[PDB]
């Protein structure tokens, strides 16, 4: 049925796809730093589905993932499309 | 709100009477003219239409004399919009007096009857009384030929030339001039209709178009309501110009 | 449980042969959609403009072209509400004489009996009038009629009248222009170029909408021939 | 617009004005302004979709009444749009004379007919002040069976036409220029396409976007006739691919 | 003015400005004091008359033998709750034949008394019932003001400065249900003393009793008939 | 909220610039200077709190009422001007009596919500009767459907609910009931959990002392709305108190 | 028998009120017709959580009494006071709708027995679909007033103060007869108890006839 | 209009305090309660010698037994008394007993006040009556006047008088009259006030008078009797 | 009788708006003065407007109510012509009138409808939507016991038995000047009467016996309704007679 707090389709906003943006960010650098080497695109995907969201809010707590991530696709000659591309979407 | 105006339709005005049913009054000053005349033999009716437009079609050849009954004639003096209304009550009345009656519905019967409805609007049920005068021909008999006069504020009256539209006074008057008691016949009548109608206009110029004239004429056993053509409107205007010679001399 | 409110008359007698009030909804159908209607006599044809000027326009059958029978249709101008009521009314009468005479209802008779109910909102209080003015078309004793109910309850007979934006100026261009003894192809050609001269901007097939009334029966054009018409004349 | 001037006793009743306008159709209006809820509505040849918002003041809530999307009939659905205490009023007047078209039609009724029904009841309540009109919007959406997907839109009045893509809410004009750019540039209308369409038009007119459990999406698909609503779920399905799409 | 005759026109505390009007109408109307106990239920109200030669208005009407009513305010918006409360009873006791509780037909009151409260243009009644009943669960005295609101109290004192007569009530509450016929009386008399001036007590000629029961038949005592349920009280207890 | 006293209001037809009536704000005004009257809906049924004022130790169940059972099994928890929600618990009474004779099973909550919810619209609309001064909440346990909450407010809006309040404080109750999870509760720890809520959100301004009166269409009472079992009574009381101190 | 106009039946209906309790038992096989078209019913009803109802005669018509019967409860309930009925108000109302109900074309002999204690007040109350409504010691009417009411009205005279196990034993008894003579059911009960302040009631459950009488 | 729902911060009705106003230009009638019987006196408004008063009564027959006298706006007497007419021969039919004076004042007292300016039926008005009617006739339980007001209330009344002044024609009442006494001294005291507060004075054909004793019939006083009752004024 | 404001409130003076009112519309009705002879009661109007294109018989202020009980109206004014709403008062008098021989098959009485006349007028205030009445009417008729009558009544709703009485252009005035003209001689001589009616209209209006009508009515015929033309024959006489008694 649902009784109290959250519903089924109402209050699953505040928490539920804000909180896991929220905590990626915070894994982050670990999962980057074997990126450079190799095998960037599982690792920025992973907060990417998130992103799919579509929310004003979501974009705010997006801003700290990438602050980590430029550093070594900068550096690269093939990491640097990736982190781009996905600027482009939230923007299209 | 509702209770902080005034429009005095049931209420009595400081005047005796109500607003609207002296208001009615003035529409029908500046609507199309209904006159009929008394004939030794019929009785006829000729109106302005409320059409002052330069083309029409003659969709409906009835949008002022409406023919009820086999035995009775209606015109509308004032607005076309509470006629079309009265119009559905005439050809109902009219015809279930005569299922009963088998007489020539009287002309007087029928008005007292109809300027009851009138007369109930105004007193109750929070409506305006229509804003037509009706001007009833027929013939029963124990008037003989009759013309009856049909008003907003229930008043009825049996005349033998009336005129009720625009410019009353003048029409009244200008009938009884050409037209004393029981003087002319049917077809030097219909002529004088005409001539009238010319004078008096909301706007000038008599054609075929703005009028339409309608016989009461008893034929061979049958009482016959016919709402003339056109074309026999026409032979009556050129014959207009000649009764105004006629009228003087 | 029950309503009340306004029952006392609303309309007051203006020396003019009309109501203050109904003379105000002749305007509101002067700021209505431009309909015009002609009598080709040989069938009559009406037109009208199709947009509510939204310019997202998609017919099939949502049309303000309406059969009610088998050979009446019904163009208007004015209000939406007002008019499905009378299209609604139309069907209902048009059958009412279909029952008696076996043949559905004439022009004028059609026109006495929408009339009745369109001064009865006047007169009542409560109530207000309709903001339409119907242009109504009919193939009846052998021959092509046009009809205009005006939003009063009046009624003025025109073999050629327009309604909508510049209805006033749309009549004196009718009363002088009026044809007659016009082929069917002809009738749809010289009603669209009197819907160019009463509506503006653009017309293309999603803007304009025609129908014709002929001895075959009312029907409504196709959205593709209407384009054939306007594109054809001057 | 006007405010009228009286002549009759107009300025509390909905007779006219010069302008020709009903003063309590007018407020009408300002009712739509006052639920906050507006509505995109897009047409295909899979599917007809009307996408709205649905509203949260807490998350103690149960969706049977909350939701704005109704079943007015089987396979023919709509929704209401405005004043929610209007549109609750509207839909119960509706649904018994839907129910009376059942009595006598017998089966499921046309997109045409539906609305042409709605619009003379409606006609009753602009003719009234007795009553006034129920300030909500309507746009019915379903397959007509031969035609297609319709998308019709009635106001409060119950002015109602054909349109390629239609927009109701608290301002119509803005919402439909939006819509005719989408409109314009014609998408191949197929599920995933018509769906999507809706859903980026009334986002990008409030231009504070959403998640999809926040919008309530009613389709009438070729698949199945019936009115569905998506849920969470399918809704999902549409946010993901539009993120990758362009 | 006129926005306080409007019966559509509110306070900002989303009260109806003709609705406390016509409470206060009872106000201004005698006070009547109606108690119950496990047998009985008594109603006591105060009289008045317009002149020495005449007798006094009962104050007290006849509905039924079972169940009876007093009237505090206007006569004439008495009598047409009078003519409801009598047809609604009557009913009961043909269709069902049960002798009607209080607590269901003062329920049906508040619906009446309610809708003039609704209606524009119409003003509300302004008259005060204490309704003294009994029934099988033993005697009720429900309270119908010219609103919805009704009460169910062991005793109860409506009209002016009715606050004062609720503690000599209060005080003696329990023992209500105790005491005989004749003490509930007596225990009236002193509660109606307190609505009044305290230069003034009771006299025998502007007391009206009803009496109510199963255990009896009703009775309304009038002027003279008021005598032995008077004798035993107290000057104006303070 | 929009109203003046002048304008807009001196018809109950007369429909506002604003796009809502006046006298519907006016109406929802009185529901809010009121008492607060709680009902939450749980897993197992429906536990209603509604306090009943209390001016004198006269006073017996009757007087100052709140809680109604619209049908017998449909409870009807109402706030605000009480003289319009008890003649709205009189009509409601016979509009779910005549359903029962035709339609013969413990009605759906769902149904009354938007039926009951019109008919406050058509007082808003109609001259002859002006809109109502409650919120008022509907509660049921029934088999057929399970427990139910709906509120209706004065404007003629209804909503689906796992757990309202109304009062002098209706956003306070909502965000409390939300922090406790129903969903691991049982009709009988409700009962405790509704009782503390309504004496805290209450501000005293009109009252003198009240009493708690509660009622349960839940497991101990079988699908028909009876007022609550002793034992379930004392559970609840005394969290009612701790809670304060 | 004794019934005019009948097509599902109950049979029969035993009622006989003892000191604070009512023991009515009923058949489960409910016939339409000769045929037993539900072999195990349950006739007993809830008009309340306070009040019980059982009944005999046509089952259609019994159905209709129950429409009736729980509105009135309703009624009660609808002030807020939150009251039980009283057997005697209920069952009262309805007897007169069954005066008016006689004239249409449409007949009831219908059967019900009332036992409640609510509010303060004990009744016993049979309500018939002609309207003999009465209080009693036993009653039944109907197909119950041909053969079973007599010889439990018999033993009734002069001893008014039997008891529900002496009562027991011969229910079990008289039901044997109905399985053999009654073409409206063979066999199998429900044995419900009404008391002031619960309805009870346990499933139907089969019984069986003994034979002896193809001796002589 | 201008409210008709108008109530004081007092707590009664301002339309209702108007009403009063109106019987005071009106007519002027006395209802004493005897033992011996009830006799009625009113005002018949002479103006003319020509207007005749066998032919044209204002004491009217309730039922063969009962009498009612008017007093305050004369056409408002006439639909009170319709109503209560028929309320009274219907009675007669079913009980098989005449009617008390309190039985008929009752019925008419609910009309009094049930007034708005809006949602009106016959049961409702838009205004308050403002007569004041005595109801006296004979009964089983003896001669009884009952006396109806405008507020319509119903009070038992062994002396009433209601006219030009109300309270005035009372007090001489008051002064004069005592309680139980001979028909002679009450069918004296009803006229002795009435020429006093009046502007008009005493005659045949100025007042009338029908005396109602118990054990008799309404009977309406022949010329010459109406006579024999103006030689003690 | 539908309205939406009260007909008539309340006054501190004790009168009635709309019943006075009413009375002026019953001055359209033109004055009307009635005596009471010994076997011919006799009733005369003011104005038949004559212009001989009209008839006769529809501007009557004399209707006929049944065939044994006959109406003329008027009451106080001097305002315009109008016979239409004093007509209505007849319209209602006169199915009261025949309600009644029903009832009682004997020469109807004018008791009765003077009575139901007056409490006709207070019922139209209790209905918001009815326009009150304010009339007299001078009621002339015979009873079952064969003896003339003569009644009138009031705007006040108060009727009164009399052997003369005259309404119109002032009640009290055209009263006042018959009281002079009346001796004991003039009701039992049939003559006399006819007389009294005549110098009385002749009054207010100019060259009467074209405007005066008046009609006898006798205790076993019914209404007979003189024609103009021997009416003015007794005109000439009678004023050389009205100079005399001024």
């Amino acid at each position: 049925m649902a009784d109290g707090g959250s519903e089924r389709a109402d209050g699953r906003i505040v928490k539920m796809e804000v909180d896991y943006s929220a905590t990626v960010d915070q894994r982050l650098p670990e999962c980057e730093k074997l990126a450079k080497e190799g095998r960037l695109q599982e690792v920025i995907e992973t907060l990417l589905s998130l992103e799919k969201q579509t929310r004003t809010a979501s974009d705010m707590v997006s801003t700290s993932r990438i602050l980590v991530a430029v550093v070594k696709m900068c550096y690269e000659a093939k990491e640097w499309d990736l982190l781009n591309e996905n600027i482009m979407l939230l923007s299209k | 709100m509702s209770r902080r105006y005034d429009s005095r339709t049931t209420i009595f005005s400081p005047e005796g009477r109500l607003y609207q049913v002296e208001y009615a009054m003035e529409a029908i000053g500046h609507a199309g003219t209904c006159l009929g005349i008394l004939a030794n033999d019929g009785v006829l009716l000729a109106a302005e239409r409320r059409n002052i437009h330069k083309l029409l079609d003659e969709v409906f050849f009835s949008e002022k004399i409406y023919k009820l009954n086999e035995d009775m004639a209606c015109s509308v003096a004032g607005i076309t919009s509470d006629a079309n209304v009265l119009t559905n009550e005439l050809r109902l009345i009219a015809q279930r007096y005569l299922l009963q009656y088998q007489e020539p519905i009287p002309c007087e019967q029928l008005v007292t009857a109809l300027c009851d409805i009138k007369q109930a609007y105004t007193q109750f049920g929070g409506k305006r009384p229509f804003g037509v005068s009706l001007l009833y021909i027929g013939w029963d008999k124990h008037y003989g030929f009759q013309l009856y006069q049909s008003d907003p504020s229930g008043n009825y009256g049996g005349w033998k030339a009336t005129c009720i539209g625009n410019n009353s006074a003048a029409a009244v008057s200008m009938l009884k001039q050409d037209y004393k008691e029981g003087e002319m016949t049917l077809k030097s009548a219909l002529a004088l209709a005409v001539k009238v109608l010319n004078k008096t206009m909301d706007v000038s110029k008599l054609s075929a178009e703005k009028v339409e004239i309608a016989t009461l004429t008893r034929e061979n056993g049958k009482t016959v309501i016919r709402v003339l053509k056109q074309k026999e409107v026409e032979q009556l205007i050129k014959k207009h110009e000649e009764e105004e010679a006629k009228a003087e001399r | 449980m029950a309503e009340r409110g306004y029952s006392f008359s609303l309309t007051t007698f203006s020396p003019s042969g009309k109501l203050v009030q109904i003379e105000y909804a002749l305007a509101a159908v002067a700021g209505g959609a431009p309909s015009v209607g002609i009598k080709a006599a040989n069938g009559v044809v009406l037109a009208t403009e199709k947009k509510q000027k939204s310019i997202l326009y998609d017919e099939r059958s949502v049309h303000k072209v309406e059969p009610i029978t088998k050979h009446i249709g019904l163009v208007y101008s004015g209000m939406g509400p007002d008019y499905r009521v009378l299209v609604h009314r139309a069907r209902k009468l048009a059958q009412q004489y279909y029952l008696v005479y076996q043949e559905p209802i004439p022009t004028a008779q059609l026109v006495q009996r929408v009339a009745s109910v369109m001064q009865e909102y006047t007169q009542s209080g409560g109530v207000r009038p309709f903001g339409v003015s119907l242009l109504i078309c009919g193939w009846n004793e052998g021959r092509p009629y046009l009809f205009q109910s005006d939003p009063s309850g009046a009624y003025f007979a025109w073999k050629a009248t327009a309604m909508g934006k510049n209805y006033v100026n749309g009549k004196t261009f009718l009363e002088k222009r009026y044809n007659e003894d016009l082929e069917l192809e002809d009738a749809i050609h010289t009603a669209i170029l009197t819907l160019k001269e009463s509506f503006e901007g653009q017309m293309t097939e999603d803007n304009i909408e025609v129908g014709i009334c002929n001895e075959a029966g009312f029907r409504r054009l196709t959205p593709t021939e209407v384009r054939d018409y306007l594109a054809a004349i001057a | 617009m006007s405010r009228g001037s009286s002549a009759g006793f107009d300025r509390h009743i909905t007779i006219f004005s010069p302008e020709g306008r009903l003063y309590q159709v007018e407020y009408a209006f300002k009712a739509i302004n006052q639920g906050g809820l507006t509505s995109v509505a897009v047409r295909g040849k899979d599917c007809a979709v009307i996408v709205t918002q649905k509203k949260v003041p807490d998350k103690l809530l149960d969706s049977s009444t909350v939701t704005h999307l109704f079943k007015i009939t089987e396979n023919i659905g709509c929704v209401m749009t405005g004043m929610t205490a209007d549109s609750r009023s509207q839909v119960q007047r509706a649904r018994y004379e839907a129910a009376n078209w059942k009595y006598k039609y017998g089966y499921e009724i046309p997109v045409d007919m539906l609305c042409k029904r709605i619009a003379d009841i409606s006609q009753v309540y602009t003719q009234n002040a007795e009553m006034r009109p129920l300030g909500c919007c309507m746009i019915l959406i379903g397959i007509d069976e031969e035609q297609g997907p319709q998308v019709y839109k009635c106001d409060p009045a119950g002015y109602y036409c054909g349109f390629k893509a239609t927009a109701a809410g608290v301002k119509q004009t803005e919402s439909t220029s939006f819509l005719e750019k989408k409109v314009k540039k014609k998408f191949d209308w197929t599920f995933e396409q018509t769906v999507e369409t809706a859903i980026t038009c009334l986002s990008t007119v409030l231009s504070i976007d959403f998640k999809p459990s926040e919008i309530e999406v009613g389709v009438v698909t070729v698949e199945n006739p019936k009115f569905r609503i998506l849920t969470e779920a399918e809704i999902d399905a549409h946010l993901v691919a539009l993120a990758e799409r362009d | 003015n006129q926005y306080d005759n409007d019966v559509t026109v509110w306070s900002p505390q989303g009260r109806i400005h003709q609705i406390e009007y016509a409470m206060e109408a009872v106000k201004q109307g005698s006070a009547t004091v109606g108690l119950k106990s496990k047998t009985h239920a008594v109603l006591v109200a105060l009289k008045r008359a317009q002149s020495e030669l005449a007798a006094h208005q009962k104050k007290i009407l006849h509905v039924d033998n079972h169940i009876g009513i007093s009237i505090a305010g206007l006569t004439a918006d008495a009598r047409l709750l009078c003519n409801f409360m009598r047809q609604e009873c009557l009913d009961s006791r043909f269709v069902f034949d049960r002798p009607l509780p209080v607590s269901r037909l003062v329920s049906l009151i508040g619906s009446k008394t309610q809708i003039p409260t609704q209606r524009y243009g119409r003003r509300p009644y302004g008259v005060g019932l204490l309704i003294a009943g009994y029934d099988d669960m033993g005697p009720h005295v429900f309270q119908t003001c010219p609103s919805a609101n009704y009460f169910d109290c062991r005793a109860m004192s409506i009209g002016a400065r009715s606050q004062s007569a609720r503690t000599y009530l209060e005080r003696h509450m329990s023992e209500f249900m105790q005491c005989n016929l004749d003490e509930l009386v007596k225990h009236g008399l002193r509660a109606l003393r307190e609505t009044l001036p305290a230069e003034q007590d009771l006299t025998t000629k502007n007391v009206s009793i009803g009496i109510v029961g199963k255990d009896l038949e009703f009775t309304i005592y009038d002027d003279d008939d008021v005598s032995p349920f008077l004798d035993g009280l107290e000057e104006r207890p303070q | 909220m929009s109203s003046i006293g002048t304008g807009y209001d001196l018809s109950a037809s007369t429909f506002s610039p604003d796009g809502r009536v006046f006298q519907v704000e006016y109406a929802m005004k009185a529901v809010e200077n009121s008492s607060t009257a709680i009902g939450i809906r749980c897993k197992d049924g429906v536990v209603f709190g509604v306090e009943k004022l209390v001016l004198s130790k006269l006073y017996e169940e009757g007087s100052n009422k709140r809680l109604f059972n619209v049908d017998r099994h449909v409870g009807m928890a109402v706030a605000g001007l009480l003289a319009d929600a008890r003649s709205l618990a009189d009509i409601a009474r016979e509009e779910a009596s005549n359903f029962r004779s035709n339609f013969g099973y413990n009605i759906p909550l769902k149904h009354l919500a938007d039926r009951v919810a019109m008919y406050v619209h058509a007082y808003t609309l109609y001259s002859a009767v002006r809109p109502f001064g409650c919120s008022f909440m509907l509660g049921s346990y029934s088999v057929n459907d399970g427990a139910q909450l709906y509120m209706i407010d004065p404007s003629g809006v209804s909503y689906g609910y796992w757990g309202c309040a109304i009062g002098k404080a209706r956003q306070a109750a909502k965000t409390e009931i939300e922090k406790l999870q129903m969903k691991e509760m049982t009709c009988r720890d409700v009962v405790k959990e509704v009782a503390k809520i309504i004496y805290i959100v209450h501000d005293e301004v009109k009252d003198k002392a009240f009493e708690l009166e509660l009622s349960w269409v839940g497991e101990l009472t079988k699908g028909r709305h009876e007022i609550v079992p002793k034992d379930v009574r004392e559970e609840a009381e005394k969290y009612a108190k701790e809670s304060l101190k | 028998t004794q019934n005019p106009m009948v097509t599902g039946t109950s049979v029969l209906g035993v009622k006989f009120d003892c000191g604070v309790v009512i023991a009515a038992d009923m058949l489960g096989s409910y016939g339409s017709l000769a045929r037993f078209r539900n072999i195990s019913r349950i006739m007993r009803v809830n008009d309340s959580t306070m009040l019980g109802a059982s009944g005999d005669y046509a089952d259609f018509q019994y159905l209709k009494q129950v429409l009736g019967q729980m509105v009135i409860d309703e009624e009660l309930f609808g002030d807020g006071h939150s009251y039980s009925p009283r057997a005697i108000h209920s069952w009262l109302t309805r007897a007169m709708y069954s005066r008016r109900s006689k004239m249409n074309p449409l007949w009831n002999t219908k059967v019900i027995g009332g036992y409640a204690g609510g509010e303060s007040f004990l009744g016993y109350v049979d309500m018939l679909g002609v309207a003999y409504e009465a209080p009693s010691l036993a009653t039944g009417y109907g197909a119950y007033l041909a053969q079973p009411l007599l010889r439990e009205v018999l033993e009734k005279q002069p001893v008014l103060s039997q008891t529900e196990a002496r009562e027991l034993v011969e229910r079990c008894m008289r039901v044997l007869y109905y399985r053999d003579a009654r073409s409206y059911n063979r066999f199998q009960v429900a044995t419900v108890t009404e008391k002031g302040v619960e309805i009870e009631g346990p499933l139907s459950a089969q019984t069986n006839w003994d034979i002896a009488h193809m001796i002589s | 209009d201008r409210g008709v729902n108008t109530f004081s911060p007092e707590g009664r009705l301002f339309q209702v305090e108007y009403a009063i106003e109106g019987h005071k230009l009106g007519s002027t009638a006395i209802g004493i309660q005897t033992s011996e019987g009830v006799c009625l006196a009113v005002e018949k408004r002479i103006t003319s010698p020509l207007m005749e008063p066998s032919s044209i009564e204002k004491i009217v027959e309730i039922d063969a037994h009962i009498g009612c006298a008017m007093s305050g706006l004369i056409a408002d007497a006439k639909t009170l008394i319709d109503k209560a007419r028929v309320e009274t021969q219907n009675h007669w039919f079913t009980y098989n007993e005449t009617m008390t004076v309190e039985s008929v004042t009752q019925a008419v007292s609910n009309l009094a006040l049930q007034f708005g300016e809006e949602d009106a039926d016959p049961g409702a008005m838009s205004r308050p009556f403002g007569v004041a009617l005595l109801f006296g006739g004979v009964d089983e339980k003896g001669p009884q006047l009952f006396h109806m007001d405008p507020s319509g209330t119903f009070v038992q009344c062994d002396a009433r008088a209601i006219g030009s002044a109300s309270e005035g024609a009372q007090s001489s009442l008051q002064e004069v009259y005592h309680k139980s006494t001979t028909l002679k001294e009450a069918i004296k005291s009803s006229l002795i006030i009435l020429k006093q507060v009046m502007e008009e004075k005493l005659n045949a054909t100025n007042i009338e008078l029908a005396t109602v004793q118990p054990g008799q019939n309404f009977h309406m006083f022949t010329k010459e009797e109406l006579e024999e009752v103006i030689k003690d004024i | 009788m539908s309205y939406d404001r009260a007909i008539t409130v309340f006054s501190p003076d004790g009168h009635l708006f709309q019943v006075e009112y009413a009375q002026e519309a019953v001055k359209k009705g033109s004055t009307a003065v009635g005596v009471r002879g010994r076997d011919i009661v006799v009733l005369g109007v003011e104005k038949k407007s004559v212009a001989k294109l009209q008839d006769e018989r529809t501007v009557r202020k004399i209707c006929a109510l049944d065939d044994n009980v006959c109406m003329a109206f008027a009451v106080v004014a001097s305002v315009s012509g109008l016979t239409a709403d004093a007509r209505i008062v007849i319209n209602r008098a006169r199915v009261e009138c025949q309600s009644h021989r029903l009832t009682v098959g004997d020469p109807v009485t004018v008791e009765y409808i003077t009575r139901y006349i007056a409490s006709l007028k207070q019922r139209y205030t209790q209905s918001n939507g009815r326009r009150p009445f304010g009339i007299s009417a001078l009621i002339v008729g015979f009873d079952f016991d064969g003896t003339p009558r003569l009644y009138q009544t009031d705007p006040s709703g108060t009727y009164h038995a009399w052997k003369a009485n005259a309404i119109g252009r002032g009640a009290k005035s055209v009263r006042e000047f018959l009281e002079k003209n009346y001796t004991d001689d003039a009701i039992e001589t049939d003559d006399l009467t006819i007389k009294l009616v005549i110098k009385a209209l002749l009054e207010v209006v100019q060259s009467g016996g074209k405007n005066i009508e008046l009609a006898v009515m006798r205790r076993d015929q019914p209404l007979k309704i003189l024609s103009p033309e021997e009416i003015e024959k007794y005109v000439a006489e009678i004023e050389k007679e009205k100079e005399e008694n001024e």
